[PDB]
RNA sequence: UAAUUGGAAUGAGUACAAUGUAAAUACCUUAACGAGGAACAAUUGGAGGGCAAGUCUGGUGCCAGCAGCCGCGGUAAUUCCAG
């Protein structure tokens, strides 16, 4: 029983699997370019520099690895990293300690799916004595086990000789990441998605001279398909993160351009890359058919295959009598229906045996039940295509993971491509049927345990979820023992209050992250992550419902009997409420029962103790309150700085920036 | 460009949202309201419960 | 520096253990003082 | 005379019997009615055959005002005596030493049943 | 924008594809070149069941009334009623709501009224009898259609009612490639507010047809009378041949009104069974829209149902090209490699689908 | 180990009651179903479905006010982590 | 209507739950 | 624990074979899935049935 | 009971140095630094107590019970069971 588990479906392919991504990420000035350009020189003896962009390399006999030198301060980037990533070199420095970035894409990873995290700790040549040095190793490998599970494996790098690393250490690298087997997660394993080499815009000049280089430009995007079969046919829709949201026009499977040598060894096994290791573009260096023939009408194509409406239910029959002779005879249907002759009763009755209760008679543990059940419909799946023809294969499943593709979208936005530079990635994703529609999520949340402030009702705040970053107006509600929704007006500083909020839909059980700021000027000490949630259900509308408790005095005191001023100030505001409830602020419980005329809002009211004067009645109304409709999506890298972006400001930001209480 | 049109618009509704959002709130979103502090006849207009 | 270092509290990591003494730290000063403590009464009761 | 006061060998009872929603069970020896009731949600139409007319009269008392207050005959009598109407699966708790004779009844019936849940003593 | 359908051919069909998929649809030209153009009373009651069982949803339409214009939004379920109009029995409304039930946020509890049986539409033996157990097939626990009274034409006033319970996520992937063999022939014979006769009469005839096949036969005969019977006399049968060991049905039917005699209508129904099947393998000619719709919104999985070729025919190949223009999904038919017939296994990739508007 | 088949009590109003703390959880081995404790009703919102919860034993000493008789099993990890480990909020539960 | 409609559904799920829980133990 | 279950018993030939000697011998002495079980067991009741 | 403060004491740590050792590292020894919230920030468990202009349930009134990180405002602000 440290074996079981929930079983999962892993959807990666057989023949040819996609390059493993291996992000690197750390702070500023930790050294994650010497370890790209050693890790890289190591497995193809071919030094770079100026390395930008994906970066893919082959490693090994298959094992092909796309390198991904995350920015270092934008948390844009670190969060769409991370909800693709499927290896991390954490790279922390060893003299500072940890920094908050560390800290920051580390959370972002648990929440929307951990990948692969290991991590290395650089600058371990600036201590000067052994004792300093030792029980400092020893301790962020403590805080590090406490963030992955424990007994995972940090590496320690010292100098940077040559401008790159050590060759024992890296050699400890390339062998272990080099051996390690991936994980199959959730998001992944439903949603295709791409990590793009490069990148062009396909339009004359001519467009842009005659008609002033504003419009939104076509643009073709190449890469590599991960995930799972993006389908074969236009017109699909995408989201192109932290960018928008398209739909694709043109799709085609190019040759691949880094082939492991098991793949040229099996191509040149048809006809029967010594140099070519490293691949960075981005840097320099029959009735079946007959049915689907739109042109043709069914009919036909019936008489073509041989040589009228579905809204009635009982199909076309043959006329009465014809029937009446052709089935008088039931022969034609007979096998539909249940010394030596004594094999041949024998032989009917095996028969018979097994149709009539041979079902009921058709592994050790429960979790290998089912995987076996997975496997097998895995390998129905994999014989059913490999009696297609590559066209139709690729036409009803659809460029499987590990296809290179290039895609073309049209109508795509002028700033996307003055404002290019390949430090960024751009990641395509597709979306499920669900996460195109708008609507409200009904989502918990709790504050982020490190997170210093509480948030509040109706301040923004960007969350991630799904592949889209997006900005809204939350509303944060308790429950009322599972009657009402009351408004809560905070967060809870310990605990899960839920929240609403109106947004793109996903799917109920799907967990998302969100920060405030995101803006790289103005963000201090503070960590930046706050809020963690899980989205429970979907829908369009709800209501929530502020107390309001309305206030009054009385003036006149019988027993057991009170006349009241002050709460309301007509004759029909009470005849709208005889039968209300009021309590004494002290707390006798009570009721309204009549109107007073001549006084205009006076009135008479019933209790069950006689009332002190200076005591207050309180009727405890519900105003119904609802979502506002903001949705302000980040684009952040159509800017031109891209590590600030800003919408709308906290509200004691703009009481602070306005000077006022 | 389009993207600027979109990002004016943003803007429109972001200035009007903080406009509102320092401002003094509408009396129907505290507690402790009298017909004092309130408009007259603004309970027959609202459907509370 | 331009380094966002670490904060305290998600270094040493201890969210809401409770707070008690300052004499849970030293159990010889604990003992100490509940020894010359429960020998006041003793000092009342054997009068 | 016993009463089988078990409120849940009662429903196994019934929904063992696969009562179609056309059917007319025979449900011999009724008693108070604590499964009979069952019988009234499931069956188009019911027919009881008893001989204690309080019974008979306590178990017409318990349907009123109820919607299955028209789907339920009572023959009374001796049911060794009567002539059984048409009735289409049968269902019966009634008090042993009938036991022998009910089962043989219910063979040599013109159009006999189509399944019959009955409660016998042990042995038998 | 919105895929464009042409024509008033298989109005329901599409409505119910595009509240699955989820993706806007127009239909147009609806009846243009005829008399009165547009929808006839029954469609628009469609529409008003299909918004009454969607929160969310918008529909228009066209001035003169020839242009829907559908957009759909989740599905949500409830607990109501619906007066089916005098022109179309309740079966028209309770079929695509067989297609929408399992995937919504709560249960259906549905009430019908109306007419409850006609020569064209379905039955209500034929959707107890022959499209639950494919609903069954597919993964879907505990669905009934309680018939509480039976009207008629031409006055009717019955009322049934469709309880929904198990909600899946997503229906399962069903492979299925041999013949089922038929073990069994029950059938159901009923009739409101005559003598009971009739029901005896058309057993004849029916068991006459049958006396020479190697399988039980047996007919559950149901003559209503009185209160609960409706308004007015009818009479009608229902076949169902049944294969136990996978779960499996063949069924016939029809009614029958003024005139008809009983003998030659129950001789009918069985000749028509026959036809059936000897027409089919695995499913009969008119449960395959569902299983075929079923197929398609499955998990991204082959799913293999064999059929026979005399299925192929112009309903089948309008199906596949209304789901071909909404999905995006073909559907591989290869041949079998038996050479005593010429059956074809149809492979089908389902999209990837599931139930986004339960709650956890 | 087991999987969180669902909520018990998710709808009952009256907090900390014993049935508000109950969720209902497949093991893994045999395939059979069976209840689960959870302390610190908080802690209900940190399983989820389908986690996979690592249950132990609850052998209780001594049975109380309100109690429950028929819990046999209690919860002490959540995908991994441990719940006194989110309850204190050391760690968080990796998705 | 509210009140009553909530007394009902309250009742049966709560009564239902300690069913379940009397359905698990003596196995 | 002579004639166990191995692990893999395909890469153990030559242990299994002289393992079948050795039972042969001392068990000369006398000598001189139940679901397969359950299932012949049943059809052969069929079998005896339908010929009754 | 202490809740301010008065100087005396020392090593965890850092370190010239020597010793150690094959070579280092550490111990042992030692110049120079190194203690007030001595923030140079002990833990793991279980038992009680209170928390109302709050919620929820039941009833022979003002009650009881569950519970109470959810109240009228307010979160660079509340400086709260100093905590
Ligand atoms: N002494 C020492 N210097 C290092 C180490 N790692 C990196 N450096 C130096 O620090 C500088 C930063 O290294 P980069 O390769 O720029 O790493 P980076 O994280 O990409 O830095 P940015 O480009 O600012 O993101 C380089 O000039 C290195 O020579 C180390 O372990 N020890
Ligand atoms: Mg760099």
């Amino acid at each position: 029983e440290r074996k079981l588990h929930v079983p999962m479906v892993d959807r990666t392919p057989e023949d040819d699997p996609p390059p493993f991504i291996v992000a690197v990420v750390g702070p500023p000035g930790t050294g994650k370019t010497t370890l790209i350009r050693s890790l890289v020189r190591r497995m193809t003896k071919s030094t770079l520099n100026d390395i930008q962009g994906p970066i893919t390399v082959v490693s090994g006999k298959h094992r092909r690895l796309t390198f991904l030198e995350c920015p270092a301060d934008d948390l844009n980037a670190m969060i769409d990293i991370a909800k693709i990533a499927d290896l991390v070199l954490l790279l922390i420095d060893g003299n500072f300690g940890f920094e908050m970035e560390t800290m920051e894409f580390l959370n972002i990873a648990q929440h929307h799916g951990m990948p692969r995290v290991l991590g290395v700790a650089t600058h371990l040549d600036l201590f000067k004595s052994q004792s300093t040095l030792r029980a400092s190793k020893k301790r962020l490998k403590h805080r590090f086990w406490t963030e992955v599970y424990q007994g995972a494996k940090l590496f320690y790098l010292s100098g940077v000789i040559n401008g790159r690393y050590p060759d024992r250490e890296i050699l400890n690298l390339s062998r272990f990441i080099s051996v390690m087997k991936f994980r199959p997660l959730k998001w992944r394993n439903e949603h295709p998605y791409m990590l793009a080499d490069r990148f062009t815009d396909l339009t004359h000049p001519e467009l842009i001279e005659t008609q002033g280089l504003q419009i939104d430009r076509k643009v073709a995007i190449y890469g590599y398909l991960h995930g799972t079969p993006l389908p074969s046919a236009p017109g699909t829709r995408v989201h192109i993160a932290g960018v928008g949201d398209f739909s694709v026009a043109q799709i085609e499977k190019l040759p691949d351009p880094c082939p492991t040598p098991f793949y040229q060894q099996k191509l040149d096994d048809f006809e029967r890359d010594k140099d070519k290791l490293i691949y960075a573009p981005m840097s320099d260096v029959n009735i079946g058919k007959l049915i689907y023939m739109d042109n043709i009408s069914p009919e036909e194509c019936i008489r073509r295959w041989r040589g009228v409406d579905l809204e009635k239910f009982v199909p076309y029959f043959d006329t009465f009598e014809k029937l009446a002779k052709k089935w008088k005879s039931v022969d034609a249907i007979k096998e539909r229906f249940l010394r030596e002759m004594n094999a041949a009763k024998k032989e009917k009755l095996r028969a018979q045996f097994e149709i009539e209760e041979g079902e009921n008679f058709k592994y050790d543990t429960w979790y290998e039940l089912q995987k076996a059940k997975i496997s097998k419909q895995l390998e129905i799946n994999n014989i059913e295509y490999q009696e297609m023809t590559p066209e139709q294969r690729q036409r009803i499943e659809g460029f499987k993971a590990g296809s290179y593709v290039r895609i073309v979208f049209e109508k795509v936005p002028m700033e996307f491509v003055k404002n290019f530079n390949p430090k960024f990635p751009i990641v395509m994703g597709g979306l499920l049927p669900t996460e195109i529609k708008f609507g409200i999520v009904k989502a918990r949340l709790r504050r982020h345990r490190w997170h210093k402030k509480i948030l509040k009702t109706n301040d923004p705040l960007v969350l991630s979820l799904g592949w889209r970053r997006f900005q809204t107006l939350p509303i944060y509600t308790t429950t009322d023992s599972r009657t009402r929704t009351r408004m809560l007006k905070y967060t809870p500083e310990h605990t899960y209050c839920n929240a609403a909020f109106y947004g793109p839909l996903c799917s109920p059980n799907t967990p998302f992250c969100g920060v405030q700021i995101v803006a790289n000027s103005d963000t201090g000490n503070g960590f930046r992550i706050a809020a963690t949630g899980i989205v429970e259900e979907i829908d369009v509308n709800i209501e929530i419902v502020k107390k309001l408790k309305l206030v009054g005095f009385p003036y006149k005191i019988f027993k057991n009997t009170a006349f009241i001023k002050d709460m309301f100030s007509s004759a029909m505001e009470v005849a709208r409420f005889e039968g209300a409830q009021i309590k004494t602020v002290s707390g006798i419980r009570g009721e309204i029962k009549r109107a007073l005329s001549k006084p205009e809002g006076h009135y008479r009211a019933a209790f069950e103790d006689k009332i002190l004067m200076s005591d207050i009645v309180i009727l405890r109304s519900w105003y119904p309150v609802r979502v506002k409709k903001f949705y302000n999506p980040v684009t952040s890298l159509l800017l031109k700085e891209k590590t600030e972006w800003k919408g709308l400001r906290l509200t004691g930001q703009i009481r602070a920036a306005m000077n006022l209480e | 460009s389009s993207f600027e049109k979109q990002q004016i618009e943003i803007r429109k509704q972001i200035e009007q949202l903080e406009n509102e959002a320092v401002a003094e709130k509408k009396w129907s979103l505290k507690g402790e309201v009298k017909a004092k502090d309130r408009p007259e006849d603004a309970l027959l207009t609202e459907e509370l419960e | 520096d331009g380094k966002r270092a670490i904060n305290y509290q998600i270094l040493k990591n201890k969210g809401l253990t409770p707070k008690r003494n300052k004499d849970n730290r030293n159990s010889r000063v604990k003992k100490r003082k509940k020894y010359q403590k429960a020998q006041k009464k003793l000092k009342s009761v054997r009068a | 005379q016993h009463i089988l006061k078990n409120p849940l060998v009662a429903q196994g009872i019934v929904d063992k019997a696969q009562i179609r929603p056309s059917d007319v069970v025979l449900e011999v020896g009724p008693g108070t009615g604590n499964l009979t009731v069952r019988i009234l949600e499931q069956a188009k139409n019911v027919v009881a055959v008893e001989m204690d007319p309080r019974m008979a009269a306590e178990l017409t008392k318990r349907v009123r005002g109820t919607p299955v207050e028209k789907k339920l005959e009572i023959m009374l009598g001796d049911f060794m005596k009567t002539e059984l109407p048409y009735f289409d699966i049968c269902i019966s708790n009634t008090p042993y030493q009938i036991s022998s004779p009910l089962v043989f009844k219910l063979i040599n019936q013109p159009r006999p049943p189509r399944v019959s849940i009955l409660m016998f003593q042990r042995e038998f | 924008k919105y895929t464009t359908f042409q024509g008033s051919q298989n109005f329901r069909l599409r409505i119910v594809l595009a509240t699955l998929s989820g993706k806007p649809i127009k239909i147009e030209k609806i009846r243009s070149g005829d008399l009165n153009p547009g929808l006839k009373d029954y469609e628009v009651s469609f529409l008003r069941l299909i918004e009454s069982v969607t929160n969310g949803s918008v529909i228009e339409i066209s001035y003169t009334g020839t242009t829907v214009i559908y957009r759909p939004g989740i599905i949500v379920g409830g607990a109501s009623t619906h007066i089916c109009p005098s022109s179309k029995p309740v079966g028209y409304f309770v079929e695509p709501m067989l297609y929408l039930a399992p995937f919504s946020k709560k249960k259906f509890s549905i009430l019908f009224k109306g007419i409850t049986a006609s020569h064209n539409d379905a039955g209500i033996e034929a959707i107890k009898w022959g499209l639950m157990p494919v609903m069954e097939k597919f993964g879907v626990r505990e669905c009934a259609l309680h018939t509480l009274k039976r009207g008629s034409p031409p006055l009717g006033g019955g009322e049934v009612h469709l309880v929904v319970d198990s909600l899946i996520a997503q229906p399962i992937t069903m492979h299925e490639i041999d013949r089922p063999i038929i073990s069994s022939i029950t059938g159901v014979a009923y009739s409101t507010r005559v003598s009971p006769s009739l029901v005896n009469r058309m057993i004849d005839g029916a068991k006459k047809v049958l006396k020479n096949l190697q399988c039980e036969v047996n007919i559950t005969a149901d003559v209503w009378r009185g209160e609960n019977s409706g308004k007015s006399p009818g009479w009608g049968i229902t076949l169902v041949a049944q294969s136990k060991q996978k779960g499996w049905s063949y069924f016939a039917e029809d009614i029958g009104d003024a005139g008809s005699i009983p003998e030659e209508l129950g001789e009918k129904v069985a000749c028509q069974l026959l036809e059936e099947i000897s027409k089919s393998a695995a499913v009969g000619r008119n449960q395959l829209p569902l299983a075929i719709v079923y197929m398609v919104i499955g998990k991204e999985d082959i799913g293999r149902l064999r059929i026979n070729k005399e299925q192929i025919d112009e309903r089948f190949i309008i199906l596949l090209r209304d789901i071909k223009k909404i999905f995006n999904t073909e559907v591989f038919l290869k041949p079998v490699d038996e050479a005593d017939n010429e059956d074809m296994i149809a492979t089908i990739k389902g999209i990837g689908f599931t139930n986004t508007s339960k709650k956890i | 180990k087991g999987i969180v088949l669902e909520k018990l009590g998710i709808e009952s109003k009256q907090p900390n009651s014993a049935i508000r703390k109950c969720v209902r959880v497949q093991l893994i081995k045999n395939g059979k179903k069976v209840t689960a404790f959870v302390p610190n009703d908080g802690c209900l919102n940190f399983v989820d479905e389908n986690d996979e919860v690592l249950l132990a034993g609850f052998g209780r000493k001594g049975k109380a006010k309100g109690d429950i008789p028929g819990v046999r099993f209690k919860v002490v990890k959540v995908s991994g982590v441990s719940l006194l480990a989110l309850w204190k909020e050391k760690k968080e539960k990796p998705r | 209507f509210e009140a009553r409609q909530r007394i009902e559904e309250k009742n049966k799920e709560s009564s239902d739950y300690h069913a379940k829980m009397a359905h698990i133990v003596n196995t | 624990g002579t004639y166990r279950k191995r692990f893999n018993e395909k890469a153990r030939s030559g242990h299994m074979a002289k393992l079948k000697e050795l039972k042969r011998i001392r068990n000369k002495q006398f000598t001189r899935s139940k679901v397969s079980r359950l299932k012949k067991k049943r059809l052969d009741k069929f079998i005896e049935h339908q010929l009754k």
